[PDB]
RNA sequence: AACCUGGUUGAUCUUGCCAGUAGUCAUAUGCUUGUCUCAAAGAUUAAGCCAUGCAAGUGAAAGUAUAUAUAUAUAUAUGUAGAAACUGCGAACGGCUCAUUAAAACAGUUAUAGUCUACUUGACAUUUAUAAGGAUAACUACGGAAAAGCUGUAGCUAAUACUUGCAUUAUCCUUUUGGAUAAGUAUUUGUUAGAAGGAAUUAUAACAAAGAAGUAACACGUAAAGUGUGUAUCAAUCGAGUUUCUGACCUAUCAGCUUUUGAUGUUAGGGUAUUGGCCUAACAUGGCUAUGACGGGUAACGGGGAAUUAGAGUUCGAUUCCGGAGAGGGAGCCUGAGAAAUAGCUACCACAUCUAAGGAAGGCAGCAGGCGCGUAAAUUACCCAAUUCUAAAGAAGAGAGGUAGUGACAAGAAAU
RNA sequence: UUUCAAAGAAUCAUUCUUUUUAAAAUCCGAUUUUGUUACUUUGAGUAA
RNA sequence: AAAAACCGUAAAUCCUAUCUUUUAAAGGAAGGAGAAGUCGUAACAAGGUUUCCGUAGGUGAACCUGCGGAAGGAUCAU
RNA sequence: AAUAGAUCCGUAACUUCGGGAAAAGGAUUGGCUCUGAGGACAUUAAUGUUAACUCAGAACUGAAACGGACAAGGGGA
């Protein structure tokens, strides 16, 4: 149920026999949550099961697509300032962030990224913490002060 | 190739060495030692700049050749070293002990110490390290290694290394009475007794230092140095005691002569 | 060869200078088969040696079990995640399957425990009837044009029945 | 130094532009030149071509010495020295130029819990010895071709070049001490526990395995035992490589781009020093976009800076320094820690040299000078005395660099 | 539109400083914490 | 060791198409300047038919007419 | 006389926007040995029964040749 691929996941790590699954503290300030420590998921870049550890800096930002396989596209709307004409003006980057099954994303809500290891070759942040934030529109269009 | 560079212009000379502009195109890159090149001098400017005992550089090495400098008690010829944020300078022709110390202004000046107080040196550690068989071994700031520490030594005290047995004394700790130098702030050269600490989560951690005349500073952890406890700075200060002159009554002290 | 010449995040090109700086590297492929043991060294950047096996007969092999190894041959190759033609032309990988002996195993847990730390494990039967067959199967894990030795941990349980189950609702 | 005047008209008030004006560290050019200080100077176009001369080697206690010479008590022992030579180390620094470069570089600001790291410094190690084996230079002797950083056989010999290789440490019971016991550092794989960091699959401990490279078969002399050279690991140092975040010139008469040739991601693997579509196989159909992508131009190396300022700004930024790239223009490659190096090599074209015609060797965008270009730019000078570099590190080199020379580029002082 | 205000010393006739006035966890009648951000004040890291 | 193959890096030559920049080209058709040239009364007054606009057609040219507008008109008004 | 089959890549001027167009112009093509995908049927998520030739990829091999004959546009301004 947890396998279909045409492997294995393997949970590197996590013992099977002696003892006396395998989660992490993360530190940083945020929890585990009880889904991720007492689910059944195996993956290699999750967070909170895998082999990465946060590290750099953290950012947020809002879904845009969830369409992927454990992939999701965070953009991170702010404003710019312009010396010339002294008002501030929007500008705006996305970023492809990697996503753990044990938090469901939803379009439109507020989650929050921390820097990892280089995972793929423009995916380099995974997500921590996610809150439900409704939307009314297009997620695109949708700005917020974050 | 693109390999290790091996020169520096003497404009690009660093901040505190205080060099001429005209004075010839490069200043001597010092070879890797016990502290960074950004924090520490050369015994060719130390001696010339400062000390003044020659005129040329094939003068100072023909000084050098001559085994009289002393570093830490011992031998030491090239003429590439960094003395070094904290350390003893022995020269035995003269029988005279110079220690390096800072100034309220910014800059390395050697300050005249005695025989008996120039055999002990204070070294913070920057490391805590396990090795086979647990032994504990503490990496400083000196470029010095030094095994079997007490379990008493945490990471950010300071311990009286002793020059020749190469072994610890005693420690001294980091508690809001505890004398601690700057090391290259930009208020660097002030001793205070540190009112606090604000330790932060996952980034620098901010540190309140407290005055003699009640003025009160922020660092960064990275860059303090235990000095001594409550008692007294337990190593001779320079002239100016490390306490920080303001600028407009500094100058009313230089008028009034 | 790493790290220029390839479309951009956006969609475009990006246009080429920076001529390829050596440290880039991108070593030819190494290809480790069955057959007499013979390996080669790698002048690695900075100077550090890398051992490039290009055929391998033998090496290490753990039961995860009982937590051991016992030094063997591997026999045949069956299995691989990648691509089929590295298991149809016999060479070797870091996650590959293949077949061992029974022999040695066999005859330390007669040795140990008698009977044809923490013993008394129970084993499996499924496994118990492999072995009286005498050739098993086992998951390399090592890699072996890295260190120029094979070792790998014999497969049990529900791995060794999804592996299995792929092997022979079934060809 | 927060500045205005002539010009539309028969005369007037306007909008409006032309012109006047002053600066440039902004160049050329015309005249003229009684001094001193100071000193920019073939970037503009031709990163076009080059005669010539040089531009990187290295020996003062310390590898190696019957090329070789001397000096001390009497073939005796030492020395003082030594070209040629093998080897170590640098030569991957510097200097020069800006064609390519438009989220690429660059700057600020992280991470490396994803790596490596020459010299040096500090701690410090594991499974025949009253001193071990060959293998060769310089050289001697026969040559050869025109020539070059050319070379065969014969004989040799050395070394810190190459290569074999001489104990012993730790732990438990009665409990100073008697007995018993264990013997692998990295690195790799499998199974457990577990001072620091914020979080470890961290440090480390135990067990099952593999397994490098060693631990001094090397030379000199200081306290009234020392140093040199070289070796395993850890750390720092002198750094480099990837890397997050934010930031730019014009243009829509470039609106839809990318995805069979990896585009975007997942799984697994090869590969690298680590990670990654870097690459391989499978699978998914995805990613960017009027907040201007993809395209095109730039008589575009980026930055701290320079010109002008009442303050806003606009323009120049090759150019003392930091970083990037390059050595004709692509491609490749050995050695070496570190080069995809060019005063290292290989191959193509375009050039071009010498040539006994058979064949050789080439890169001045290094310091001087020549041709060509254009309005446009200095001596084939002196010296490592100053700075600082290299090495076997005082005594030798250094067109890095300093001085001299030409110099109404600019700037300051002041006669008639 | 969602916390207003009151009170006291010190220059000259003003300005200025200082205390409290709800509820909820914290202390045996007192001891004391009660969004994010833009913004703004300060700092440290700030090559020459 | 020459020598040979293999996936691979890939120099260099040619063909094909596209793009970018200068240039030829018989003639054609514009604009400007020039000089007292030639033909007319078009416009400025009720400019001698008020002027102008949008559009279709015609004339040697300035222009004209048809249709619907504007007053910047020659009317601020039984 | 030149190819002409099939797959794949690419395809201009103009235009009535429907086409031109199979434009032009290219790449592959055999034998043997394999890999994968494409169905129906019955038992209390799992195990069995059974059927086409159709595509995509792979090594190996040959005097580098393979729409081997038979069959089949020469294009362009």
């Amino acid at each position: 149920d947890v396998q279909h691929e045409r492997a294995y996941q393997k949970q590197e790590g996590a013992s099977f026999f002696n003892s006396k699954r395998y989660w992490k503290k993360v530190g940083l300030g945020f929890a585990t949550p009880k889904e991720a420590k007492e689910g059944v998921y195996v993956d290699k870049k999750c967070p909170f099961t895998g082999n990465v550890s946060i590290r750099g800096r953290i950012l947020k930002g809002m879904v845009i697509s969830n369409k992927m396989k454990r992939t999701i596209i965070i953009r991170r709307n702010y404003l710019h300032y312009v010396k010339k004409y002294n008002r501030f003006e929007k500008r705006h980057k996305n970023i492809p962030c990697h996503c753990s099954p044990c938090f469901d994303v939803k379009e439109g809500d507020i989650v929050t990224v921390g820097q990892c290891r280089p995972l793929s070759k423009t995916v380099r942040f995974n997500v921590l913490h996610v809150e439900k934030h409704q939307i009314f529109g297009s997620a695109r269009k949708q700005f917020v002060l974050f | 190739g693109k390999g290790i560079k091996k020169h520096l212009k003497r404009v690009n000379a660093p901040s505190h060495w205080m060099l001429n502009k005209m004075g010839g195109q490069y200043a001597p890159k010092t070879s890797s030692g016990p502290h960074k090149l950004l924090e520490s001098i050369p015994l060719v400017i130390l001696l010339r700049n400062r000390l003044k005992y020659a005129l040329t550089f094939d003068e100072v090495k023909m000084i050098l050749i001559q085994k009289i400098v002393k570093v830490d008690n011992k031998v030491r010829t090239d003429c590439t070293f960094p003395v070094g944020l904290m350390d003893v300078i022995h020269i035995t022709k003269s029988n005279e002990y110079f220690r390096l110390l800072y100034d309220i202004k910014g800059r390395f000046v050697p300050h005249r110490i005695t025989n008996e107080e120039s055999k002990y040196k204070l070294c913070k550690v920057k490391k805590i390290l396990l090795r086979k068989g647990r032994l504990s071994i503490a990496v400083t700031h000196d470029g010095r290694s030094i095994p079997y520490i007490h379990p008493d030594v945490k990471v950010n005290d300071t311990v009286r290394l002793d020059l020749e047995t190469g072994k610890v004394l005693e420690h001294l700790k980091f508690q809001v009475g505890s004398l601690v130098m700057v090391t290259a702030g930009h208020s660097v050269g002030r001793v205070g007794v540190i009112s606090s600490i604000d330790k932060n989560m996952g980034t620098y951690d901010i540190i309140h230092v407290k005055d003699s005349r009640n003025k009160v500073f922020a660092t960064r952890l990275s860059n303090v140095f235990v000095i001594g406890d409550n008692t007294k700075p337990y190593i001779s200060l320079p002239r100016e005691k490390g306490i920080k002159l303001d600028i407009i009554e500094e100058r009313r002290n230089r008028l009034k002569a | 060869r790493d790290g220029r010449h390839k479309l951009r995040l956006t969609g475009g090109k990006k246009k080429i200078h920076k001529k390829k700086r050596k440290y880039e590297l991108g070593r030819p492929p190494s290809n480790t088969k069955l057959g007499s043991r013979q390996v080669h060294v790698v002048r690695g950047r900075g100077r550090n040696y890398k051992y490039r096996a290009i055929k391998l007969d033998s090496g290490s092999f753990s039961w995860p079990t009982f937590g051991i190894s016992k030094n063997t041959r591997i026999i045949d190759v069956v299995y691989n995640a990648s691509n089929n033609e590295l298991v149809r032309t016999k060479t070797l990988v870091k996650n590959c399957i293949v077949v061992i002996d029974s022999h040695p195993f066999t005859t330390w847990y007669e040795n140990t425990f008698g009977t044809t730390i923490g013993k008394s494990k129970n084993i499996d039967p499924l496994l118990l009837e492999q072995f009286k067959q005498g050739r098993v199967l086992a998951c390399i894990s090592s890699r072996p044009g890295q260190c120029g030795k094979a070792d790998g941990y014999i497969i049990e349980g529900d791995e060794l029945l999804f592996y299995k189950r792929k092997m022979d609702k079934r060809n």
